RNA sequence: GUGUAAGUGCACAAGGGAGCUUGACUGCGAGACGGACAUGUCGAGCAGGGACGAAAGUCGGGACUAGUGAUCCGGCACCUCU
RNA sequence: UCAACCAUAGACUCGGCGAAAUUGCACUACGAGUAAAGAUGCUCGUUACGCGCGGCAGGACGAAAAGACCCCGGGACCUUCAC
RNA sequence: UACACGGCCCGUACCCCAAACCAACACAGGUGGUCAGGUAGAGAAUACUAAGGCGUACGAGUGAACUAUGGUUAAGGAACUC
RNA sequence: UUGUGCGCCGAUAAUGUAGCGGGGCUCAAGCACACCGCCGAAGCCGCGGCAGCCAACGUGUUGGCUGGGUAGGGGAGCGUCCUGCAUCCGGUGAAGCCGCCGAGUGAUCGAGUGGUGGAGGGUGUGGGAGUGAGAAUGCAGGCAUGAGUAGCGAUUAGGCAAGUGAGAACCUUGCCCGCCGAAAGACCAAGGGUUCCUGGGCCAGGCCAGUCCGCCCAGGGUGAGUCGGGACCUAAGGCGAGGCCG
RNA sequence: GGGGAUAAGCUCCGUGCGUCGAGAGGGAAACAGCCCAGAUCGCCGGCUAAGGCCCCUAAGCGUGUGCUAAGUGGAAAAGGAU
RNA sequence: CAAACUCCGUGAUAGCUGGUUCUCCCCGAAAUGCAUUUAGGUGCAGCGUCGCAUGUUUCUUGCCGGAGGUAGAGCUACUGGA
RNA sequence: UCCGGCUCUACCUGGCUGGAGGGCAGUGAGAAAAUGUUGUGGUUAGCGGAAAUGGCUUGGGAUGGCCUGCCGUAGACGGUGAGAGCCCGGUACGUGAAAACCCGACGUCUGUCUUGAUGGUGUUCCCGAGUAGCAGCGGGCCCGUGGAAUCUGCUGUGAAUCUGCCGGGACCACCCGGUAAGCCUGAAUACUUCCCAGUGACCGAUAGCGGAUUAGUACCGUGAGGGAAUGGUGAAAAGUACCCCGGGAGGGGAGUGAAAGAGUACCUGAAACCGUGCGCUUACAAUCCGUCAGAGCCCUCGACGUGUCGUGGGGUGAUGGCGUGCCUUUUGAAGAAUGAGCCUGCGAGUCAGGGACAUGUCGCGAGGUUAACCCGGGUGGGGUAGCCGCAGCGAAAGCGAGUCUGAAUAGGGCGUAUCCACACAAGAGUGUGUGGUGUAGUGGUGUGUUCUGGACCCGAAGCGGAGUGAUCUACCCAUGGCCAGGGUGAAGC
RNA sequence: AAGUGUUUAAGGGCGCAUGGUGGAUGCCUUGGCACUGGGAGCCGAUGAAGGACGUAGGAGGCUGCGAUAAGCCUCGGGGAGCUGUCAACCGAGCGUUGAUCCGAGGAUGUCCGAAUGGGGAAACCCGGCACGAGUGAUGUCGUGUCACCAGGCGCUGAAUAUAUAGGCGUCUGGGGGGAACGCGGGGAAGUGAAACAUCUCAGUACCCGUAGGAAGAGAAAACAAAAUGUGAUUCCGUGAGUAGUGG
């Protein structure tokens, strides 16, 4: 039984060089207008998931 | 619990009765049950890297030298007659020891086929020497043929 | 490599019975009994085994008690004479002599007497 | 008294009037606040252009704190992505 | 009211065969108090020679059934303009 | 019609309202058809009897409670009790 | 009048004082204030022992400290079975069983033994595990207690003589008594299949003994053209060539 | 502190609160949670905390100075009383 | 019998209940917040442990710099209330 | 090569079929049927097959202990009175089948064809049709309508035949590549009710198949079906002649045997459990049944006389201090909360994967390692197919010790392993340039965790598929039987 | 006179020695489990798989065997011992010419059982046809043959005119059983999704029809991607839990 993976994660996420995790920016598919630019603009660029969930999530990708 | 045969049908009612709830006659506390954790046929094959075998066999055979235990000689037995006596007369000049090892040309048969009664002796062409024969054998004797052959290949 | 499991049991057994050994009806027949007794009598031997100093000393000091007002003195006086005389002789030997020598626990009782100051209301 | 409750503030105005006009900009963001986490808040400075004021400077939404919705599936426009 | 007597088969004793539920322990009293909040088993004090046989059932929260009721994670069956 | 010939195989014992069948037992239960005496009586009820078979496998002894099956009861007669 | 410390009444429950723990206590053993004392733990100190951490020096001693502990984490081990081995232990007694002794802080150990047992175990160092039982109303087996207690299975019921026999209420024979008699009698079908008879013995079975039995052991026993099931025919219904449909 | 009635062994919060939980020892008779105090092991040694010193039970029926007659001590109020 | 019985999928599935076996040595919890078809489950952060790293950055007190807005107090000071 | 007959007849040129001769091969998937047989190949069963009475000792019995000598191409194995190569079955090795059967060739006999074949210059009805594809409907390919190819098919439809087709992951053009609708064909692979021979860090009677034994039996259920418990005397039966008690059973002697505390209920015989006897305790005693003290009595041992001391013991324990079992789950239980009648056996974190990670530890080191597989009755050697890190950034194009963002030196995000010394800034904490120290991962082995597997163990109400039942009961169907006696008195007459 | 005081055990408890029941423990294996290398991959109308009944000098049971009944022939291997077992025992007996034992071919094979002559509650009833035999004849006896379906052949031919269906009779096949594997027709839920329909569980279990010792698949209307490449099917280890698919 080789380790099943998970391609919903795969799907989301992406190995840095150093072992972290990459996770993109959410809450922007959509209702756009009342959320200022200014709020989007350290909204978009993807960033580092936390030290807290990276524990889960390592066990996630490589299942 | 699954291939033990027969009754597969709840010894008795749930509730009511006054003794232990069950669910098969083959349950593992029961008696003549199956066991609780079943084997199955099963290999004990270990890997270990070529570089692992050949660094133990090299290792060995130091300890083996610095102790020595390793001979050289041109031939065993006089060809076209396996004769386990004349085996152990030779043996038993050469050595006081009652168990050795020898290696020799795999081609040459007389001398296997006629000193392989013995159980305190054996025997190996060097293709397949071990390392389990060469650390029980108290002594080891190397032929001409074999140590040759052995030597080129490891200096290959 | 099925392991038959009769000799290991057996040895527990045995010792558990023979600790046991000398206990009433079947507290000593019955092994899963048994152990309820040999763990019980051994946490009771642990307390008193403290407990047994705290009752000896007790002994001690009412013999010495029955001794001093034998001699017309009050324990309690005794022990403040003795002290302020500053001997280092303990209770069990006061007993053991209280009880073996009269005449050696009157002259003690005498040193502790004389040794009393003159005034024991004094603030001082 | 101060758009919508209460508290906190507010005359050096955050209160009205007018003139002009769009910064309710564009890309970033030193560093922080709060967050278990996703998120959420504040923010000087850097490049283009503009706004008001001669200038000094202020201007990245409303005096602040509520007015909100993750992910998937799909729709629409632009691009020197395949 | 208000039970009385009597003839029957048991219950009783003797001989014969010979069960079951239950069962952590057992050199197993009382009361007031205490305490997981109604104590043979803790505290205190009272009473009590050891042991049986026939009876009576107040307690031993007695025995029987992993509570029906209520609620909590779930089943089956049934109803309907629930899907 | 004189005639001497010729007609199978299988069941046939026993029990069969019961210690033999169906109920786990040598169990106060169930089990279909046939035979149907005499005296009283309408009688196939009931009571006693022949034919015929049984006393169905623990006994012996003890005026207690108390329980069960029964008999009798002064006077009252439903006052108990739903 | 006032401020004061003590007091009194105000004050009734239920199994038995039962609202100092009790006895008892005012000639306080009560209350308030000071003093000296003394008891009082596993607290501390005293003596001996073990272990962890730490520092110094060395090639494991000195000195400072800490050592209760569930869920749980970490470290180090004991023992059982079976593999590898230098190979040994043992009919001059193995394993196993039951004792005794001594030793380790523990799981234990003993080239440690006494009695039974009479054929296999195995030092050391690794290796692999169906590897360690009190619980799960666990499973199977054995044995407990309630206990020599309840029950001995009806409404019909016996006593006795004699016989057999070791033994005789219970069996055989005899006499009387009682009970059924639209059965508690006599035949069958269905069903059971040797329970029928004779002979022998009574461990086991019969809810007791039992010579008896529907016990066991051996033997014997079932005789049909005319009774019954097939040779015959058919109902309900089943099967069904071809056939139809799947 | 909220709620409840300033009732509950009540419920809901805060305590770089404490303890039990996960804590043995002594005291309050008994009593985890109140008081004193942290059980490496042994010792038939000594000093002490809380609480006690007439007997059950170890320790003063102690010292000196006052109060109480109620067994108050050893359950309670408004109020009343040479 | 509110969907017969035997076998099989079947070790159905059980956030539920029970049980979980040899010794010692060291450290030592929480019953909190948030979220949750979640409240008796689960995950994240705090709380423990082991290792590695920074080796005092931590702790206690004294002094210094600080902001409060509670207890209390006050009200011809405001909002109320007399 | 030749001969004849034809394309409705006879006489040059062109297009076919039949016969005499090299082929194609054949028990064949591409022609069919027949024609017959040699391996010391094997199978079915077999033959020989070495070498101590060796001696002594304990010993019942020797294979055992000691001493000699033994043979071995055989020291796998089993048995015989205890451990046997020199005792027997047998082992290597050799040998062998009258007859039959499975696997390997070789001279009777059979077919064909050489009317057929091979190489060279230009113009004009065949090679798989109700098929490909299509509309709808669904199915299988990882692909659930999704933008959906390819395949199959249910219903209606429906093609071209070479400048034909269908595929190249909606779909189209140039070109690029392979022939559908007909057919068959060994080897590699899966399985083992059956047989033989060998092996096991597989079990040793509650284990092991349910079943070492009359076992799928007894027994249960009418059925489908379920489904047991039950091994060992001894080396050999030598299984207890005979005597005695009793009716026998049973038992005690005598004998057998090494042992009868091996006697057929038979090796070992434990614990619960029930007894006998012995020492001590107990009939004024209130209770998790012990522990701490502790006299007395009993016995034991040494110095010492009749019993007293002595670094005294074991057994008992009069009496007194303390003393509320164990496991659970719980905030909390002596608990009157749960579970346990007792004993003995059995019973629960295992196991697989180039599975993943981390920690130990082992080898090599900018390298690490191989799978499957091939060949050594043996783990060896070969096999670099592959995977991880050596470089990351970016979603991607792509760039590369940088890269993304962005119009951007203009810093930020992520890496450049990580640092030391020199200079430039602000000292917005650090950033920006030089010279060196130069990067550590990978594969075992064991371990915790996670992973999918039933995954620590037992347990349900229930859902689904296949079968067995109307011998009770419900209903009904056909054929028979049953209803003592006594009254009431309709219609009708 | 006074007060002081052991002196007994119906039983009980504790130890100690003895035993009794119950059969764990230790030791044993003809038994099982799991494999390796080989063999064989079917058995059946010449009557199978599996059963009833019978069969012995001896009463039952197991094993073998089948009225020819622990068996019979022929050929080959061995011998001085045999007449299987419970079980022994006897009793009868068998052998140097070679009896039994083992192997090869052969015959024998009652009855039920696909059952096949018809029927039927298995091991039991009832017949037709051809040839022989015995009785005064019959009665009676043996032996054989007698199913269904499929495919052919010969004969016949209804509606009817041709012909066909149907009707006969004869040869050759098949019929049932068997552990798994393979193909093919059909084909679900418990469960996971922490519920649940899509989805998953899974084309799994199970049912059914086929053959075989293997089967099936099998000679591209396949891939690939400019290389002037692969070249049937099948099975392994990769490629890889990657591209993708998925409330
Ligand atoms: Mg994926
Ligand atoms: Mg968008
Ligand atoms: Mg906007
Ligand atoms: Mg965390
Ligand atoms: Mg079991
Ligand atoms: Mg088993
Ligand atoms: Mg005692
Ligand atoms: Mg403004
Ligand atoms: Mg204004
Ligand atoms: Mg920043
Ligand atoms: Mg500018
Ligand atoms: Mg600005
Ligand atoms: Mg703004
Ligand atoms: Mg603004
Ligand atoms: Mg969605
Ligand atoms: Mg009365
Ligand atoms: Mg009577
Ligand atoms: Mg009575
Ligand atoms: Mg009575
Ligand atoms: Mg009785
Ligand atoms: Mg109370
Ligand atoms: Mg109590
Ligand atoms: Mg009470
Ligand atoms: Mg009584
Ligand atoms: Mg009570
Ligand atoms: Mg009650
Ligand atoms: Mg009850
Ligand atoms: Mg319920
Ligand atoms: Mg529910
Ligand atoms: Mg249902
Ligand atoms: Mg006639
Ligand atoms: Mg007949
Ligand atoms: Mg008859
Ligand atoms: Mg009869
Ligand atoms: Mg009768
Ligand atoms: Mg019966
Ligand atoms: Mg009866
Ligand atoms: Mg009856
Ligand atoms: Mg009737
Ligand atoms: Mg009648
Ligand atoms: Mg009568
Ligand atoms: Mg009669
Ligand atoms: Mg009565
Ligand atoms: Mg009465
Ligand atoms: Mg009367
Ligand atoms: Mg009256
Ligand atoms: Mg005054
Ligand atoms: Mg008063
Ligand atoms: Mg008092
Ligand atoms: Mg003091
Ligand atoms: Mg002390
Ligand atoms: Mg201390
Ligand atoms: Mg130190
Ligand atoms: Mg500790
Ligand atoms: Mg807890
Ligand atoms: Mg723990
Ligand atoms: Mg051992
Ligand atoms: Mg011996
Ligand atoms: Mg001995
Ligand atoms: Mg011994
Ligand atoms: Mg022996
Ligand atoms: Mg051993
Ligand atoms: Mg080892
Ligand atoms: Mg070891
Ligand atoms: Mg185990
Ligand atoms: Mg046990
Ligand atoms: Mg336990
Ligand atoms: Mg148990
Ligand atoms: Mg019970
Ligand atoms: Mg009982
Ligand atoms: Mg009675
Ligand atoms: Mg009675
Ligand atoms: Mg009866
Ligand atoms: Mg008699
Ligand atoms: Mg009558
Ligand atoms: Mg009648
Ligand atoms: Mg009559
Ligand atoms: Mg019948
Ligand atoms: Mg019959
Ligand atoms: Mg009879
Ligand atoms: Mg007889
Ligand atoms: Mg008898
Ligand atoms: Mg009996
Ligand atoms: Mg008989
Ligand atoms: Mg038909
Ligand atoms: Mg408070
Ligand atoms: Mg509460
Ligand atoms: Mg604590
Ligand atoms: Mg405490
Ligand atoms: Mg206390
Ligand atoms: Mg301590
Ligand atoms: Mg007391
Ligand atoms: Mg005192
Ligand atoms: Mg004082
Ligand atoms: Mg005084
Ligand atoms: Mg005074
Ligand atoms: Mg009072
Ligand atoms: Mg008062
Ligand atoms: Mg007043
Ligand atoms: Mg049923
Ligand atoms: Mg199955
Ligand atoms: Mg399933
Ligand atoms: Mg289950
Ligand atoms: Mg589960
Ligand atoms: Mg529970
Ligand atoms: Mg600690
Ligand atoms: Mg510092
Ligand atoms: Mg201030
Ligand atoms: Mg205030
Ligand atoms: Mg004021
Ligand atoms: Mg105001
Ligand atoms: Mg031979
Ligand atoms: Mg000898
Ligand atoms: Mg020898
Ligand atoms: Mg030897
Ligand atoms: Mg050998
Ligand atoms: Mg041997
Ligand atoms: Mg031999
Ligand atoms: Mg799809
Ligand atoms: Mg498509
Ligand atoms: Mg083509
Ligand atoms: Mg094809
Ligand atoms: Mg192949
Ligand atoms: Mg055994
Ligand atoms: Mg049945
Ligand atoms: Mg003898
Ligand atoms: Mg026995
Ligand atoms: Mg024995
Ligand atoms: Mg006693
Ligand atoms: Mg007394
Ligand atoms: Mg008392
Ligand atoms: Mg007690
Ligand atoms: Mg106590
Ligand atoms: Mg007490
Ligand atoms: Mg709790
Ligand atoms: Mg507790
Ligand atoms: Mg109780
Ligand atoms: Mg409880
Ligand atoms: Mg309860
Ligand atoms: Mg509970
Ligand atoms: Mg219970
Ligand atoms: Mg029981
Ligand atoms: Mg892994
Ligand atoms: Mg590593
Ligand atoms: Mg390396
Ligand atoms: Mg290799
Ligand atoms: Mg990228
Ligand atoms: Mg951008
Ligand atoms: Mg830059
Ligand atoms: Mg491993
Ligand atoms: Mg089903
Ligand atoms: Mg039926
Ligand atoms: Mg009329
Ligand atoms: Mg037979
Ligand atoms: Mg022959
Ligand atoms: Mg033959
Ligand atoms: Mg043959
Ligand atoms: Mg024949
Ligand atoms: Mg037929
Ligand atoms: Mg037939
Ligand atoms: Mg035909
Ligand atoms: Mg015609
Ligand atoms: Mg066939
Ligand atoms: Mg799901
Ligand atoms: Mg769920
Ligand atoms: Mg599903
Ligand atoms: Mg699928
Ligand atoms: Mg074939
Ligand atoms: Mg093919
Ligand atoms: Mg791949």
């Amino acid at each position: 039984p080789k380790a099943k993976t998970h391609s919903g994660a795969s799907k989301r996420f992406r190995r840095t060089g150093t072992g972290k995790i990459v996770r993109q920016k959410a809450n922007r598919r959509h209702l756009l207008e009342h959320k200022p630019t200014k709020r989007t603009r350290r909204l978009d660029g993807r960033t580092t998931v936390s030290a807290a969930d990276n524990s889960r999530i390592n066990k996630l990708l490589n299942g | 619990r699954g291939e033990v045969s027969g009754g597969g049908k709840k010894p008795y009612r749930q509730k009511g009765t006054g003794r232990a709830r069950q669910g098969s006659t083959r349950a593992p506390q029961f008696t003549g049950g199956g066991t609780v954790h079943g084997p199955k046929p099963r290999d004990y094959s270990q890997r270990t890297p070529k570089k692992m075998i050949a660094a133990a066999l090299r290792g060995a055979l130091s300890d083996r030298a610095r102790n020595d235990r390793i001979h050289a000689v041109t031939e065993l037995v006089e060809g076209q007659t396996p004769s386990t006596k004349s085996a152990k007369t030779f043996l038993g000049t050469l050595t006081e020891n009652k168990k050795v090892l020898v290696v020799i040309g795999r081609t040459d048969e007389v001398g296997a086929k006629s000193v392989r009664n013995l159980p305190g002796v054996h025997v190996i062409s060097p293709d397949q020497l071990n390392t389990y024969d060469v650390l029980n054998a108290d002594d080891v004797v190397f032929s001409v043929e074999a140590l040759n052959a052995y030597i080129s290949a490891n200096s290959k | 490599a099925r392991v038959k499991r009769a000799l290991n049991a057996q040895k527990k057994r045995r010792t558990v019975l023979k600790a046991s050994k000398g206990y009433r009806g079947q507290r000593s027949r019955l092994y899963r009994k048994a152990k309820e007794q040999q763990l019980h009598s051994l946490t009771y031997a642990y307390r008193d085994r403290r407990a047994r100093k705290g009752e000896f000393r007790k002994l001690w000091i009412s013999r010495i008690n029955a001794a001093a007002r034998a001699n017309d003195i009050t324990y309690n006086r005794l022990i403040q004479g003795l002290k302020a005389a500053g001997v280092e002789v303990d209770r069990k030997n006061l007993a053991e002599l209280a009880v073996s020598d009269p005449a050696a626990f009157t002259a003690l009782v005498d040193v502790a007497r004389a040794a009393l100051p003159e005034d024991v209301n004094a603030p001082s």
